[PDB]
RNA sequence: CAAGUCUGGUGCCAGCAGCCGCGGUAAUUCCAGCUCCAAUAGCGUAUAUUAAAGUUGCUGCAGUUAAAAAGCUCGUAGUUGGA
RNA sequence: GUUCGAAGACGAUCAGAUACCGUCGUAGUUCCGACCAUAAACGAUGCCGACUGGCGAUGCGGCGGCGUUAUUCCCAUGACCCGCCGGGCAGCUUCCGGGAAACCAAAGUCUUUGGGUUCCGGGGGGAGUAUGGUUGCAAAGCUGAAACUUAAAGGAAUUGACGGA
RNA sequence: UGCUUAAGAUUUGAAACU
């Protein structure tokens, strides 16, 4: 059984945290990369280091990361919190009120509205749930 | 201890129920002690309705049923391996269990 | 006690009358036949006169041979 | 021995001592 | 040895700048922090050690012992403190109940019995205070009295300097760990009772988070 | 059934301070419970309560404030001279300086502080603090 | 709390609650003091001045911390009279 | 929050409530909860009152202004839906907020990561943010929590009923309450209308995201 | 419950001990030396007894599982009875 | 006097089984008439009285109500649906409160001790035995001690080892 | 889709604050 230990996926992490454009895709290219970010000191857990890290970097060219913090996505995900759309969502011309929230309304100060397109209140009471 | 609420029954606010024989043994249970089965099913499973349907006359003869009402003891239920005892914080829940397999 | 009332005096008092009898250093003290059976008959010392010299074993743990004189 | 057992030899025993009150009575 | 604080209240203390201990159990605000104390009170701070209890417990290799301490600590005028702990010996437990019964001191109220002169030395009403099958009453007492009580509370209400003060139990006093920690909360709910001189309401004074926000930030987070 | 009145008055004015309410309805209207509101309303322990009229039994409504820790009624009722009082008081009361037993005598219903005043003993009703 | 010549003996007066009038102890770790802040009535802004209520704690892990906030503003001219 | 006619609730808010649907509450009424709610309909959905939510608004701004530092206000949320919400609203104030997986023990333990010593807690539902409200009594902390007609208050300090199920009305309650503590404080004129929309603060589908990828350009 | 891991003998034997407990070839508890303690012209050992005992409970006890509420209603004395 | 079936005989199993297993089987099991008065007769929690939180249900009587459903010719009677009220067996949920703890809207309102009123327990065994009365055809039942003898017997939870679970 | 599967000598453990 081939199961990474988590000394290794401890390891993943910061060295793509700190040095995320400097590596790739290829795994004989980190391989060298990683004896000179890092004090490793044999040869066998160096390919074992850099063979789950370019397991990693597919998996983000997959789609993102939970535990791992990303600039350039970064970037897109404020980008994506920032997203206004232009016209109103809300500001519209017609809004369905019942006779009862027309009551209250009346209770109100506003006593008369503008676009109120009154509904019908529903005949029939069935809103429950069946025994079974 | 009292171990559960109701005591294992349900005979609540009667005083008296009456006995109710098991069908593997015969160990006499009142009727809200014991644990009613209900078996509903076909004469065959699944292989021979082909050979049946085959074999006879009319057209797609709609096979029948065989209901049957069981009950059990307590130890024929359980030696049976039809219930497992649970955790204590484990039992009061009553739903029946579900009915994918 | 249960009744509180402000007449229920021979009630009360005959019913701790009757439950102390129910205690055992009032029974075997006061009156009964403790003292009756008593070899000395209530009294704290008594001559005697030695008819055999016998032993006794211990129990548990000890093992013994206890010395002890019939009177 | 358990309780019944018991209780029943004490009724083996009491049909026993009347009966042993023979000839004195 | 030059104990850095780490909450808001080692701060302010820290800088000197609460002055007493009245403007914490004003508040309720919680003591997460050993040194405060002492810094406090570190001249009439004294200790009485009152048991060790060793319990043990049992697994498939014989048995293994961890030892139990209980420490009574304070003053003879204004504060009690309690402490339990246990560990795998004295030397450790005892320095970890220490720890405790600093962080957990309370503030005793005192008063009179009858007439009114001289200095506050008695109980101000009847207590009561219980912890498992262990009821401890406390009763209020006329001068030169003298602490009427146990062997074992006498050294706890010694440490309150309350001199004449009739006790009573009920239960199984044996059980030191219990017994404690009854006559501790008989003598931790005497600011929780009213008494018809606390009618005046309070005037509302301003919270110290409050008072104090503008000098902790050029001197922390 | 209700033997005391007063005795399920003063349990029904317990359990209301324990839950921390405000304001309590009891059932029955006792000349005697009158004049013991009247008697905890002089030391200002509750508020000012008000009768409620029928031609029945009528009923009372009770403000509370935050001052009341304990009503409550003793059964049966005794005879306490001026050398009882004392040790009624002794073994009944939190401390010397609050706490009022109350007991009616010939003169009226009054507390052991005025019965003192009066030189005059008689039945006792309860007690309050 | 003054002897025979009134002088304060005890050292320190206890807060006191503001809604069932049942003081809180130092120990209560369950206890709130609310600020809330005046504001002038022709623009809408922060005048400088708190009002003050103190909240002990049985009453709040029993659930009518708001009918007591909303109590005491009534009374206190925060809230108009229909609410 | 009221005795007065210039903080009263104007009409374009009145419209875009009715417009998102904070009036329509839940099914089951709790009784700690009666004196907010006007009358049950027919399908069986209670009606609330504007006034008792706008009252109640009024004092969670007062109290929250009143706080002089407004950096020890904490902002709890767990649920995906107002994450965005209670981001900006802490944009907008400088709010110190918590999004979602709360942590135990970080009010309490001294030595964690974020040991944070608050001064008021607000929190979008109690249901599901139910450990600080149990965090909040060990500390001594106030509470402000977004309540439905339905959720309890269990340690809760003051209420504002509202709808918290769908996907507008989280982020409509706390672009209120953004714009109320700022015609509190005095930053923004209080005539003129906020620049921003308030459908900044609402939740998007991961699909409805990638829907306006394609016919963007 | 104040105060010897002192030395020499016996080796589950003889014995101490109110209670837990000691003794089977290195016994701080046995028979003896040395030393040490508490009371001091007085001190121990039996028995009767009161307090401690809220373990007889009027002040002040318990009754689901530990000891504990009649199988069930009716009922004369008794005890207690609304405004 | 069908079926089952103490006692009994028999066939296997077992070292031995006078026991479980299997075939037969009397007394009884059923009915009317005279008796006996005992059970874990258990919710192992006396009866009357109130008092102090909610949430859904279910059952009789009653109070209204959109609406479908049949009677058709419709007020009124039936069946669902949504609410209110009395009391009746119950249920989830909770830092009211208590308790040695399991656990309880009562086992709560109790050192801050007192609403009224019945029966009964005082270490364990000896022992529900002796004797003395008494009801009963008998079996047996109601009252009911001591002598002696012993420092533990017992209830609730915790860990470990153990189970032909 | 179940057969049987009895037994095991008496004794022997204790912790203090600086
Ligand atoms: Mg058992
Ligand atoms: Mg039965
Ligand atoms: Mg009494
Ligand atoms: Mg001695
Ligand atoms: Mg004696
Ligand atoms: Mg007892
Ligand atoms: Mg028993
Ligand atoms: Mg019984
Ligand atoms: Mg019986
Ligand atoms: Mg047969
Ligand atoms: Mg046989
Ligand atoms: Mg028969
Ligand atoms: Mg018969
Ligand atoms: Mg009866
Ligand atoms: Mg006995
Ligand atoms: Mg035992
Ligand atoms: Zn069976």
């Amino acid at each position: 059984g081939r199961v990474r230990t988590k000394t290794v996926k401890k390891a993943a992490r910061v060295i793509i945290e700190k040095y995320y454009t400097r590596l790739g895709n290829d795994f004989h290219t980190n391989k060298r990369v990683c004896e000179e970010i890092a004090i490793i000191p044999s040869k066998k857990l160096r390919n074992k280091i850099a063979g789950y890290v370019t397991h990693l970097m597919k998996r983000i060219q997959r789609g993102p990361v939970r535990g791992i913090s990303i600039k350039l996505q970064e970037e897109e995900r404020e980008r994506r919190d920032n997203y206004v759309p232009e016209v109103s969502a809300l500001d519209q011309e017609i809004i369905e009120v019942d006779p009862d929230t027309k009551e209250m309304l009346k209770l109100l100060d506003f006593g008369s509205l503008s676009n109120l397109q009154v509904t019908q209140p529903t005949v029939g009471m069935n809103f429950k749930t069946p025994r079974g | 201890t009292k171990k559960r609420r109701n005591n294992g029954r349900a005979k609540k606010g009667r005083g008296h129920v009456q006995p109710i024989r098991c069908t593997n043994c015969a160990r006499c249970v009142p009727k809200d002690k014991a644990i009613k089965k209900f078996v509903i099913r076909n004469i065959v499973e699944a292989a021979a309705v082909r050979d049946i349907s085959e074999a006879s006359v009319f057209d797609a003869y709609v096979l029948p049923k065989l209901y049957v009402k069981l009950h059990y003891c307590v130890s024929c239920a359980i030696h049976s391996k039809v219930v497992r005892n649970r955790s204590r914080e484990a039992r009061k829940d009553r739903t029946p269990p579900p009915r994918f397999r | 006690g249960k009744c509180r009332g402000l007449r229920t005096a021979r009630k009360l008092r005959s019913h701790r009358r009757d439950q102390k009898w129910h205690d055992k250093q009032y029974k075997k003290a006061h009156l009964g036949t403790a003292l009756k059976a008593n070899p000395f008959g209530g009294a704290s010392h008594a001559k005697g006169i030695v008819l055999e010299k016998v032993g006794v074993e211990a129990k548990q743990p000890n093992s013994a041979i206890r010395k002890c004189v019939r009177v | 021995m358990r309780a019944k057992w018991r209780k029943k030899r004490m009724r083996r025993l009491k049909r026993k001592r009347r009966k042993m009150r023979q000839r004195s009575k | 040895k030059e104990w850095l604080p780490v909450t808001k209240l080692g701060r302010l203390v820290k800088d000197m700048k609460i002055k007493s201990l009245e403007e914490i159990y004003l508040f309720s605000l919680p003591i997460k922090e050993s040194e405060i104390i002492d810094f406090f009170l570190g001249a009439s701070l004294k200790d009485e050690v009152l048991k060790i209890m060793p319990v043990q417990k049992q697994t498939r290799a014989g048995q293994r012992t961890r030892f139990k301490a209980f420490v009574a600590i304070g003053d003879y005028n204004g504060h009690v403190g309690l402490g339990v702990k246990c560990s795998k010996e004295v030397a450790t437990a005892i320095r970890g109940a220490i720890i405790l019964a600093k962080l957990s001191i309370v503030p005793v109220r005192r008063g009179y019995w009858g007439n009114k002169i001289g200095k506050p030395h008695t109980v101000p009403c009847k207590v009561t205070g219980r912890c498992g099958s262990v009821l401890v009453r406390l009763i209020p007492a006329p001068r030169g009295t003298g602490i009427v009580s146990a062997p074992v509370p006498k050294k706890l209400l010694m440490m309150a300097g309350i001199d004449d003060c009739y006790t009573s139990a009920r239960g199984c006093t044996a059980t030191l760990g219990n017994f404690a920690k009854a006559t501790f909360d008989a003598i931790s709910k005497t600011y929780s009772y009213l008494t018809p001189d606390l009618w005046k309401e309070t005037v509302f004074t301003k919270s110290p988070y409050q008072e104090f926000t503008d000098h902790l930030v050029k001197t922390h987070t | 059934v209700r033997m005391n009145v007063l005795a399920d008055a003063l349990k029904s004015i317990n359990n209301a301070e324990k839950r921390g309410k405000r304001q309590v309805l009891i059932r029955p209207c006792s000349k005697v419970i009158v004049r013991f509101l009247t008697v905890m309303m002089k030391h200002g322990y509750i508020g000012e309560f008000e009768i409620i009229d029928d031609h029945r039994a009528g009923k009372i409504v009770v403000n509370l404030t935050g001052r009341l820790n304990k009503c409550g009624v003793i059964s049966p009722r005794f005879d306490v001279q001026l050398k009882d009082l004392e040790k009624w008081q002794n073994n009944l009361l939190p401390s010397r300086q609050f706490g009022f037993i109350v007991l009616t005598t010939s003169a009226g219903i009054m507390d052991h502080e005025e019965a003192r005043r009066k030189h005059t003993g008689g039945k006792i009703l309860g007690f309050f603090f | 709390m003054q002897n025979d010549a009134g002088e304060f003996v005890d050292l320190y007066v206890p807060r006191k609650c503001s809604a069932s009038n049942r003081i809180i102890g130092a120990k209560d770790h369950a206890s709130i003091q609310m600020n809330v802040a005046e504001v002038d009535k022709v623009t809408g802004r922060f005048n400088g001045q708190f009002k003050t209520y103190a909240i002990c704690g049985a009453i709040r892990r029993m659930g009518e911390s708001d009918d007591s906030i909303l109590r005491l503003a009534k009374a206190d001219g925060i809230v108009s009279k229909n609410f | 929050s009221g005795a007065l006619d210039v903080l009263q609730m104007k009409e374009e808010d009145v419209l875009k409530f009715l417009a998102a649907g904070t009036h329509l509450g839940g099914t089951n009424l709790d009784f700690q909860m009666e004196q907010y709610i006007y009358k049950r309909k027919s399908d069986g959905i209670y009606i609330i009152n504007l006034k008792r939510t706008w009252e109640k608004l009024l004092l969670a701004a007062r109290a929250i202004v009143a706080i002089e530092n407004p950096a020890d206000v904490s902002v709890i949320s767990s649920r995906n839906t107002g994450q965005r919400a209670v981001l900006k609203f802490a944009a907008a104030t400088g709010a110190t907020p918590i999004a979602g997986r709360f942590t135990p023990g970080t009010f309490t333990n001294q030595i964690q990561t974020a040991f944070r010593e608050p001064r008021l807690l607000v929190v979008t539902d109690p249901r599901a943010d139910h450990q600080p409200l149990t965090e909040a009594s060990y500390v001594n902390l106030p509470t402000i929590a977004l309540c439905n007609t339905d959720s309890p208050l269990r340690y809760v300090d003051i209420a504002i009923p509202c709808n918290n199920k769908g996907a507008h009305s989280v982020g409509l309650m706390w672009w209120m309450l953004a714009r109320e503590v700022l015609r509190m404080r005095g930053t923004i004129s209080r005539e003129h209308p906020w620049e921003v929309m308030p459908d900044l603060y609402f939740y998007r589908d991961p699909e409805e995201i990638e829907k306006e990828e394609q016919a963007a350009a």
